[PDB]
């Protein structure tokens, strides 16, 4: 219900180049089964992550399990039952490329849409029928825990 | 019943099924019967060319041309909706017919443009090019190499080609060789299965050991992790840990000390492995890296270890009868070690005037192979740095000098010594004065003068014509070059060396090469000579 | 794991492609292999050989633990009708149990007798 994205990947890489930011990290992670890849920006600090990991990541176009579509302020006394409660992580952000293996003749196979969250980079690699509920200039939640 | 023809006609045989039970509303049929609204235009096309024969040209490009807009129509027109149906439904008169006469590259493009559907057509037409006397030679196309009788037979003409050329060709064919089997890695597996049963032979087996060790090069060079392959290929894998040790080090393609340490632990003992487990090139490409690298320190306690492992590797012979050796001997690795040892030592010091110091020592050393090949590396690796050329003493000709020493003691480094010297010589010195680097230009051309002198002549005068002729270099530069050559040569000539060098020396800068030499005649005699040995010349 | 026939088909399906992909001995442990064992003759030829050629880049011990499962996984291999499968199990039905690859590739096929009659020919005369 708003959900755009939903898998469960497996960290692999913590920022392998180099730590160029202290307190974010960028993870390089593969899916569980979807064969994709997922380049995040977490802060370090408040939700730590280590390399062997597993986690569920879930892109949302809104928290309210209605969908009510909410324009982006910041509510903080709203009691409406959002989804963030099942989340341990929520970043908000906004998509800003959606790029992909594509010709001139024929459709695109593999897409890569890329998302900002304030300044926190992701880029999702994957299949086309995985990510076609990303549009550009759109805003989207991350949603990610972390499990055994 | 209908007498409605201009050129329909041809069209005789739709057209009466449609004829006789045509019916209903035959509105389309009587359009269709006359939608030939031209006159006997087939048959005026073949007087087009009765008028090619007034024309400039009555030849066969005519039908040449026709055929040709006939296939772009065909591939245009080309039917990919019903490809795979129309594939196999009929095949029978059509593509034999097809693959009889127009087989040139009329079904290739058909299998370039899509090669998923028409599995039909796409075997009837690999099996007609396997009917077809020299090979596959119409399918050369590194996707539809994907059929195991195609491609087996693709690589068989392609192996033969490269086997009759010889170390010319070795440089021209190797990347059109090895784009097909570098494709698909189980292609590579393929391959590789047959160098090894190929290279299982000593007579003439080397030089399908050294087509497998290119193919294996290109490999590494545009991704694969080939050498598990390779191990697995290999009688190493017969004494497991140690080619295990080898395939987690040749995967990381860098040296470990504890994993030579593991690797020497097995060695130098009463039972060493087959001495063909070290002899494989990258290992050995990854020690003069790992080791004759101007930076890139080594920790003096596992050093004599790695110095050990290349005596061993470049020293032992063995007496392989029946499977089995019975004689081998050390006796000259104390030398290789004690060699390689000086000269690492030499490039561990960093220290120019005692580089020119001990000169006498290294030019000792250079009488050996592996030192060579890891001098010409460290000095690859230190002249080709930038902002190099600063120390000047005749325009730095000290490693040049080890260039021509390395030139001078042995024979089978003299391509990567070109290369290096061409590599430099292609490369523009920033912040040099410009007589200055025409000066540094003509050092190098007297290198190239040197390896001209000991035997290597034909890639060097190729390459001076090469950059005569493309994307020229200064003219001045192959005036001295002409200069140095015919300063030293005599005849009698062999005609490939007067093939090669006559048009460098007739075209282009006649006048420059005679000013003051007098005493020996200048390239009148040369001239003379090609005269005399040719049929005129010609 | 469950459904994984489509499991392998979607982390190694890309047909884009034809390299034995990396973490490949990170998508083969032997639990993931002895579910291959029953649902091997379903999968498709190209990832069949992806599967096949990634056995290869196993570490040795890893093969050593279950060679008996990889040498069942190679004899229901060299019965498929495909040509690739069938060499590639040809030479890899050699490899968990020795640790090399096979050599004798001669027998059950013309076309590696056609090729080393005619390159023994012409190594013999290109010497």
């Amino acid at each position: 219900a708003g959900i755009l994205f939903e898998d469960i990947f497996d960290v692999k890489d913590i920022d392998p180049e180099g730590k160029k930011f202290d307190r974010v990290s960028r993870l390089h992670c593969e899916s569980e089964s979807f064969k994709m890849d997922l380049i995040l920006d977490v802060n370090i600090q408040i939700y730590p992550v280590d390399l062997g990991d597993k986690f569920r990541l879930v892109i949302a176009s809104t928290l309210y399990e209605d969908g009510t579509l909410d324009d982006g302020e910041y509510n903080p006394t709203d009691d409406r039952p959002s989804r963030a409660d099942q989340f341990e992580y929520v970043m908000y952000g906004k998509v800003y490329r959606i790029e992909g293996d594509e010709t001139s003749t024929e459709a695109a196979t593999r897409l890569s849409a890329y998302v900002s969250y304030g300044g926190l980079l992701m880029r999702l690699q994957g299949d086309a029928n995985n990510l076609h509920g990303f549009e550009v200039d759109s805003r989207v939640y991350l949603l990610m825990k972390k499990l055994a | 019943x209908x007498x409605x023809x201009x050129x329909x006609x041809x069209x005789x045989x739709x057209x009466x099924x449609x004829x006789x039970x045509x019916x209903x509303x035959x509105x389309x049929x009587x359009x269709x019967x006359x939608x030939x609204x031209x006159x006997x235009x087939q048959t005026v096309n073949l007087l087009a060319e009765w008028l090619i024969q007034t024309g400039v040209e009555p030849v066969q490009v005519q039908e040449t041309v026709e055929n040709h807009l006939k296939s772009l129509l065909i591939k245009h027109f080309d039917p990919r909706k019903a490809d795979s149906i129309f594939t196999e439904e009929g095949e029978t008169p059509a593509w034999l017919e097809q693959m009889i006469a127009h087989t040139t590259w009329r079904d290739l493009f058909y299998k370039l443009a899509e090669a998923h559907p028409d599995c039909l057509m796409l075997n009837f037409t690999v099996k007609l090019i396997s009917d077809a006397g020299y090979q596959g030679e119409i399918t050369s196309v590194s996707t539809a190499c994907q059929q195991l009788e195609v491609f087996s037979r693709v690589l068989r003409t392609s192996l033969a080609t490269i086997l009759d050329g010889g170390e010319e060709n070795l440089e021209k064919n190797l990347p059109e060789f090895a784009k097909m089997v570098c494709h698909g890695e189980h292609t590579y597996l393929f391959a590789q299965a047959m160098m090894s049963v190929l290279a299982q032979e000593e007579q003439g087996g080397s030089a399908v050991r050294r087509i497998a060790q290119e193919v294996q090069r290109f490999a590494q060079e545009k991704g694969h992790d080939a050498s598990q392959i390779t191990l697995a290929l290999g009688t190493a894998a017969s004494y497991p840990r140690a080619c295990q040790a080898l395939g987690a080090m040749l995967s990381k393609g860098a040296l470990n000390p504890a994993d030579i340490t593991v690797l020497f632990k097995m060695f130098t003992s009463m039972d060493p492995p087959p001495v063909e487990l070290i002899r494989v090139p990258a290992f050995l490409d990854l020690f003069m890296q790992s080791l004759f690298k101007p930076g890139a320190r080594i920790n003096q306690d596992h050093k004599h270890k790695y110095i050990h492992i290349l005596a061993y590797a470049a020293s032992v012979v063995e007496t392989w009868k029946k499977n089995k050796r019975v004689s081998i001997n050390k006796d000259e690795l104390k030398s290789t070690s004690k060699a390689v040892e000086t000269v690492h030592n030499l490039c561990c010091n960093e220290n120019a005037s005692e580089l020119v110091a001990e000169l006498s020592t290294l030019y000792q050393c250079i009488r050996f192979p592996v030192v060579a090949m890891g001098v010409l590396k460290w000095v690859d690796w230190t002249v080709s740095e930038p902002r190099y050329f600063q120390l000047q003493t005749d325009h730095t000709p000290v490693h040049l000098a080890l260039l021509d020493e390395i030139s001078t003691c042995h024979q089978l480094l003299h391509p990567q010594v070109l290369q290096l010297l061409v590599k430099l010589f292609e490369t523009e010195h920033s912040q040099l004065d410009v007589m200055e680097q025409l000066e540094l230009k003509k050092t190098l051309l007297d290198r190239m003068v040197h390896l001209l002198s000991r035997g290597y002549v034909l890639p060097v005068v190729s390459y001076i014509r090469k950059c005569l002729e493309k994307l020229d270099t200064d003219i001045s530069l192959i005036r001295y070059f002409v200069t140095e050559v015919l300063d030293v040569i005599a005849p009698p000539y062999t005609s490939d060396f007067v093939q090669l060098f006559l048009p460098i020396l007739e075209n282009d800068s006649i006048a420059g090469t005679i000013k003051t030499e007098g005493e020996h005649d200048p390239v009148t005699e040369f001239i003379a000579h090609c005269k005399s040995n040719f049929i005129m010349v010609n | 794991e469950s459904d994984t026939g489509l499991w392998l088909h979607n982390k190694l399906g890309a047909t884009d492609e034809l390299w034995a992909p990396p973490s490949i001995a990170s998508l083969l442990t032997a639990a993931v292999i002895d579910n291959i064992r029953l649902c091997f003759h379903g999968l498709s030829s190209a990832v069949k050989l992806k599967l096949l050629l990634g056995t290869l880049h196993l570490p040795r011990r890893t093969v050593d633990e279950m060679k008996g499962a990889l040498m069942e996984i190679i004899q229901l291999a060299s019965l498929d009708s495909d040509p690739w499968v069938l060499m590639v199990a040809d030479i890899l039905k050699s490899f968990p149990d020795t640790g090399s690859l096979n050599l004798e590739l001669e027998e059950q096929n013309p076309n590696v007798q056609d090729i080393l009659g005619e390159l023994r020919e012409k190594v013999g005369e290109c010497e």
